[PDB]
């Protein structure tokens, strides 16, 4: 529980807790007409919101400013899908309200082939009851992944990811000494989270056949 | 580039 490691963890939590879900989205989830079209508009707003907060959180990550400019974009794009589903898993696990959200998701023009593993995945996440701190570090670990396509200097990214692993690995030992494999179980969930890169490309195919409109931010972050 | 994203990173 180093000084420098405690300084880092406060920096990450300062940035993670600025990220909030506007009331206007929440209110739409609860008040708006319930149709496939309207459920899909709501999901589009949520996703647009997720990406804005992702960008905010990312730009404040220690060392992020000092990375090559193109590499910065590569990590944002490269991470968006995994980061969104991880935020989405936290958020889901609001009072119910979550039920109503779940039904909007199940009725928004998405085949169960993609709906199924999403909810399955949320349950996997829920079974570890992770802390705020763990969600935040996992999130930064995903964003700062040196394996994404197009990165020119993977070593630079690797430097920034390592200290966050160390912190995370320590927290796991402190808040889960009874299970010494907790860390490994968390890295386990990143494996499951990577599979959504493929799922989301597929579902984005389905949706564009139907000719659904995306926002500029969604179009740009996902190369639509 | 990806200009909307660069704008958002530079605020
Ligand atoms: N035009 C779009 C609207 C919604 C999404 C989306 O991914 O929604 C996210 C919210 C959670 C449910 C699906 C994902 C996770 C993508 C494109």
């Amino acid at each position: 529980l180093t000084p420098d490691q405690q300084t880092l963890l406060h920096f990450i939590m300062d940035s993670y807790n600025k990220q909030r879900m506007p009331q206007e989205i929440t209110n739409k989830i609860l008040k708006e007409e319930f149709s496939a079209e309207e459920n899909f508009l709501i999901l589009t707003e949520m996703a647009t919101n997720h990406v804005q907060v992702l960008v905010e959180f990312t730009k404040k990550l220690p060392g992020f400013q000092t990375l090559d400019h193109e590499d910065q974009i590569a990590l944002l794009k490269g991470s968006a899908v995994e980061a969104m589903f991880l935020r989405s898993a936290e958020i889901f696990n609001p009072s119910g309200h979550s039920d109503l959200l779940e039904e909007r998701i199940r009725n928004s023009g998405i085949s169960d082939e993609y709906i199924t593993p999403m909810f399955s995945f949320y349950k996997s996440i829920g079974e570890l009851k992770m802390t705020q701190e763990e969600y935040a570090l996992l999130t930064a670990i995903v964003i700062l992944s040196p394996d994404r396509q197009y990165i020119k200097d993977r070593e630079a990214v690797e430097k920034l990811q390592e200290p966050l692993l160390d912190v995370l690995q320590k927290l796991c030992k402190i808040h889960q000494p009874e299970n010494p494999q907790h860390f490994a179980c968390l890295l386990g969930r990143l494996t499951e989270l990577r599979t959504f890169n493929h799922h989301h490309a597929e579902m984005l195919m389905s949706w564009r056949v139907n000719d659904h409109k995306f926002t500029p931010l969604l179009c740009e972050i996902w190369d639509v | 580039e990806n200009l909307l994203l660069r704008y958002l990173l530079d605020k």
